[PDB]
């Protein structure tokens, strides 16, 4: 729903990354230069970004008020 | 002297029912409604 | 709520150990006067959730949470069925940590 | 002009096409 | 890959008498067995091979 | 809901003890210390440590359960030396070789930075 | 057809002009038994040892 | 005195305007009722832009985009098959061959 | 216990040719699982593990 | 990576070329080691991502 | 009895820091039903305190 | 809800993925399971030998 | 019958991880040092969560668990603050704990993005980390939702609960070829080389080497920002070391009083 703060496996903050990656691939970078333009190495800490779907901003459509 | 306020659906007001009233808003009428959280202590742990 | 008969009605209220002769031996006062829990508390097995007396002085009647269930309230809405009575759906929403005994396909 | 071993990704566009028209529920 | 070329041979090998008993039955040559009609002697080279 | 809390695997209850010596009787000088409220990490620097103790003929440590937080070490020496003091001569240069290994960490590190 | 479905959304071609134009079928169970349906459409549609030389429909 | 416009009240006044331009048979009440809604579904969507103008706006650009690229890499990883056709040996793979 | 059945007129699937008795047509699945198995035999592997 | 069924082009000998491509055994072995002793374990574990679900049915 | 039913906050020990309300207490103990997790545990009643829950200017 | 936009899903508090394809009956939702049964209007020749029949035309 | 003389020397040193090596001690000396890099060693992480406003779309709960992840820099306070459940005082005190602070509101018309920016802290040592890259996304607010809460740090360590664990990940490896056939391989040049394999690219693995112990244990220690990747080393070696400090003093008291 929102992006991770850790990495499951490892520990490692990917909660910053989430509007970087995105950024980058909006710029032009492909999706496995991206990811490790942000610096994920490890594949436990490239799956999170990878596979995160964003349901939050799906959820903040449903406005409770305006 | 707590009036028992409620949210409604549709308009977001808050109204105050007491009993025997029929719920509806004070505008646009409406006829689901919701209530306010609680007043109590919530803690929790990060955890 | 509802009316039951001519000397029977059911009324969205907190009982009492004063009036309400049926009555639990549980914590009514975490549900507000209204006889209604509000969202943010929490409850646990056999806490009332909605508190309804049913005249007879005044029968309790009320609601409980099932046995070992344990949520906190998530929220309480309050409405009108057809028939035009009160008609309420409280849901009551609990975090499930993946202990060991769960199921994973 | 015909298609050939480039049709994975030909067989796939009637496909999504498919499923654009008619949801899966269609025959509901 | 050695595993994988012996296995092929001999799957291909299989394919191909199955063939040939489907031609002889085709040309009326599989006799019966003696306890069987034609169709379950057929059948039963086939399931053999 | 029968889940321990998690401060239970090293924080110590009313009554239990940290460590608890118990003769064994099977074979002449040896002896179980059971620690409570301990782990592999602790358990097993011990006894590699006590295997390279020449007068040491037996050492070992189990974890009966991992659900329960305790370890058994059972020694046994040689009959001029009893494992009460094997096991903290065991701990005694444990220390002075983490001690060791912390200053020869720091100088190391002072003289990456800028060296 | 895969260059005009390709540009769907961004004019309107759709699934109904593949059928309206005669390219795919409904075809159904009582009347898939005398088709003679082909898997892939290259791969066997192509020139060989004959297997049949006579499809009538082929899969997507 | 409470415009209703305001606030949540769009949508079902959308239908509503929508049925009452539809429950006419004049058509001076449908051509003001078309009027209407144009002019409230336009106020709509500028609201609904103006509130996904950040952060959601950012995430159509780049899912337009990677769907795109998709179409693209597929075209051209299509290009390198049929360019790499020298000779496909390798064995972990079959195929019928009846007849 | 016999061979998949002519459960089309006289053809086990419509991609196969009337009256074909050959092992491919019948159900003998010639791939292993780590080839993965052909469209017709994934049908007839379910024809049969039902 | 795209997982269709009845595919063609995708085979395990081409999934493991490009796995040795970075760097890693190419049938997907690694060599892990005990994380209580910290020795290593002397056959090679078979370990990658798979998708795991959460059946509803909780004890 | 007079805790029970009220709001306390655990003020020594492991729970150190934990709201929860009273449920059941004696002349020892009480069980304290905790807000965060789903247990009730049961602590001593000198290691709680009370907190209260409540609004004051009624007008 | 019908030929209505995306943002208008959402503004009635629906989704858009919903497919649709039920009934809310007393605010539940029922769907209609398929049945099948014989075609009708066709003859269809079995042949039951438990009984005193060769053959049997049904229709 | 004694003690060791390991000797350590940093290959790498930057602000995020630390690559070293350590010679001539045991294997079980070498992995239990790095089992006190994971769960024991302190960090100040979120542990109390006092939610007055929560009109979000996550839950009340899912805040609380979101914060407590958000790392935060201890580094010279980690060591003078007290574990809560040893300060001698009711309801936290600045010598025992941190104390934070969210208000957000969102106003405007775009979506809000509530970051540990938000968090702000009564200690200006013990921030998030936010110092010197985006920053930790808690929610994301739409027009008129909010969230109001304080929250208070604690010390802890990584064998209580994952948030307070210092590491992103730590490498241990030794014995790069595979001289003492710790592990056996099937093929063993279907196997790549490791990063500190003194090999050519002839041979596979080291000719087998019978009478051999481990030594050089190859590290790779990298922090998660909270402390630095030189200090969740000094301080393992000081909480291994007081371990058994503490574990001899326990049995002394245990040897006097039989
Ligand atoms: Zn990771
Ligand atoms: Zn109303
Ligand atoms: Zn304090």
């Amino acid at each position: 729903m929102i992006i991770p703060v850790r990495c499951f496996t490892c520990g490692k903050i990917v909660g910053n990354k989430w509007e970087a990656y995105l950024g980058l691939l909006q710029a032009e970078y492909t999706e496995g230069d991206a990811l490790d333009a942000l610096g994920l190495k490890r594949y436990c800490c490239r799956r999170m970004l990878l596979a995160h779907v964003d349901l939050i901003e799906k959820l903040l459509n449903y406005a409770p008020l305006e | 002297q707590q009036p028992m306020i409620y949210i409604c659906g549709e308009c977001h007001t808050e109204n105050e029912i007491k009993s025997r009233d029929p719920i509806r808003c004070r505008e646009c009428g409406y006829r689901i409604m919701y209530k306010k959280r609680t007043k109590r202590l919530v803690v929790f742990d990060a955890r | 709520e509802s009316k039951k008969g001519f000397d029977q009605e059911e009324v969205f209220e907190k009982p009492t150990r004063e009036t309400c002769q049926g009555m639990r031996h549980a914590i009514y006062d975490k549900l507000d006067d209204d006889g209604l829990i509000a969202p943010g508390v929490r409850v646990s097995g056999d806490d009332v959730i909605i508190g309804k007396t049913v005249t007879l002085t005044k029968r309790d009647c009320s609601t409980f949470l099932r046995t070992s269930e344990t949520g906190i309230v998530d929220q309480v809405m309050v409405t009108l069925n057809q028939e035009g009575y009160k008609f309420c759906k409280i849901r009551v929403r609990s975090v499930r940590i993946p202990q060991i005994g769960d199921k994973f396909a | 002009e015909i298609t050939p071993d480039l049709w994975q990704e030909a067989c796939w566009i009637v496909i999504s096409s498919y499923f654009d028209e008619k949801g899966l529920v269609r025959q509901q | 890959s050695k595993t994988y070329q012996d296995i092929q041979n001999t799957i291909k090998k299989a394919k191909q008498d199955v063939i040939e008993v489907i031609e002889k039955a085709h040309n009326n040559e599989l006799e019966p067995t003696p306890g069987n009609t034609l169709r379950q002697t057929f059948e039963n080279q086939v399931n053999r091979i | 809901m029968n889940a321990p809390p998690a401060f239970e695997s090293f924080l110590l209850f009313e009554g239990e003890k940290k460590i608890t010596i118990n003769k064994d009787t099977k074979v002449p000088n040896a002896c179980l210390f059971t620690i409570n409220k301990e782990d592999h990490t602790l358990g097993n620097i011990i006894k590699s440590q006590l295997l390279k103790d020449p007068q040491v003929l037996f050492a070992g440590y189990k974890v009966p359960h991992p659900l329960e937080h305790k370890i058994i070490i059972r020694v046994q020496t040689t009959p001029d030396y009893s494992p009460q003091e094997a096991f903290t001569n065991a701990i005694t240069d444990l220390i002075s070789e983490l001690s060791l290994l912390e200053e020869r960490f720091r100088v190391a590190i002072k003289d990456k930075q800028e060296g | 057809h895969i260059d005009q479905l390709k540009e769907r959304e961004y004019n309107n071609y759709s699934w109904q002009d593949l059928v309206a134009s005669g390219v795919v079928e409904y075809i159904d169970t009582l009347e898939e038994e005398t088709v003679m349906l082909a898997m892939t459409p290259d791969d066997l549609q192509e020139k060989e040892v004959a297997y049949c030389s006579t499809y009538t429909h082929c899969e997507i | 005195f409470r415009k209703a416009p305001p606030n949540y009240a769009m949508k079902k006044t959308q239908l509503l305007k929508e049925k009452a331009m539809a429950e006419d048979l004049g058509d001076q009440d449908k051509a003001k009722q078309i009027q209407d809604q144009l002019n409230e579904l336009e106020e709509r969507a500028e609201a609904l832009d103006r509130q996904r103008t950040k952060n959601i706006s950012a995430i159509s650009y780049i899912n337009q985009r990677n769907r795109e690229w998709n179409i693209v890499e597929s075209e051209k990883a299509l290009v390198a098959e049929s360019h790499n056709m020298k000779n496909q040996q390798m064995d972990p793979f079959t195929r019928r061959q009846c007849k | 216990g016999k061979r998949i059945p002519f459960g089309f007129k006289h053809r086990t699937l419509p991609h196969f040719i009337k009256d074909d008795y050959g092992p491919e047509s019948r159900g003998f699945v010639e791939n292993s699982y780590l080839a993965g198995l052909t469209p017709t035999e994934f049908f007839f592997h379910a024809m049969g593990g039902r | 990576g795209d997982a269709t069924p009845f595919n063609d082009a995708v085979n395990v000998q081409k999934i493991s070329n490009l796995l040795s491509d970075y760097g890693y055994h190419l049938r997907g072995n690694e060599v892990l080691y005990n994380g209580f002793t910290g020795r290593k374990i002397t056959s090679q574990i078979f370990i990658g991502p798979t998708y795991y679900q959460r059946l509803k049915h909780m004890v | 009895n007079e805790l029970i039913g009220q709001t306390v906050r655990i003020s020594q020990g492991p729970y150190k820091g934990y709201i929860g309300v009273v449920k059941d207490a004696t002349e020892s103990t009480a069980r304290v039903e905790l807000h965060s997790t789903c247990q009730t545990i049961s602590v001593d009643r000198q290691r709680l305190t009370t907190v209260g829950s409540r609004r004051p200017g009624g007008m | 809800l019908n030929g209505l936009t995306d943002r208008d899903l959402c503004e009635l508090n629906e989704c858009p993925l919903d497919p649709g394809g039920y009934f809310i009956i007393n605010g539940s939702e029922k769907v209609l399971i398929a049945q099948e049964k014989m075609a009708t209007n066709t003859v269809y020749v079995f042949a039951k030998k438990d009984s005193k029949y060769a053959y049997t035309g049904e229709c | 019958p004694y003690a060791n003389q390991p000797t350590v020397r940093i290959t790498e040193l930057t602000d995020e991880n630390v690559k070293f090596i350590i010679e001539n001690t045991d294997l079980a000396v070498a992995n239990s040092i790095r089992r006190v890099f994971i769960a024991e060693v302190p960090i100040i992480a979120i542990d109390w969560v006092q939610i007055d406003a929560n009109s979000s779309v996550l839950h009340d709960e899912f805040i609380a668990h979101r914060l407590g992840l958000i790392p935060l820099t201890s580094d010279d306070i980690v060591d003078k603050l007290q574990y809560s459940r040893d300060c001698t005082c009711e309801e936290f005190c600045p010598e025992c704990s941190v104390e934070f602070t969210l208000d957000v509101r969102c106003n405007e018309d775009q979506t809000r993005h509530v970051t540990s920016r938000d968090l702000i802290s009564n200690s200006p040592r013990v921030i998030p980390v936010t110092s010197r890259q985006d920053d930790i996304l808690i929610v994301k607010l739409r027009k008129g939702q909010e969230l109001r809460l304080r929250a208070y740090a604690k010390k802890g360590f990584g064998k209580e609960h994952a948030k307070w664990n210092p590491t992103a990940g730590v490498a241990f490896e030794y014995d790069p070829d595979n001289a003492l056939r710790h592990t056996v391989y099937p093929k063993p040049e279907e196997w790549p080389k490791s990063e500190y394999s003194e090999l050519d690219e002839d041979e596979s693995q080291a000719p087998y080497d019978p009478n051999g112990k481990p030594e050089r244990f190859y590290y790779n220690v990298e922090s998660c920002g909270s402390l630095r990747p030189e200090t969740i080393v000094l301080s393992a070696l000081s909480g291994l070391k007081k371990k058994l400090s503490d574990l001899q003093t326990q049995l002394s008291h245990e040897i006097q009083s039989d």
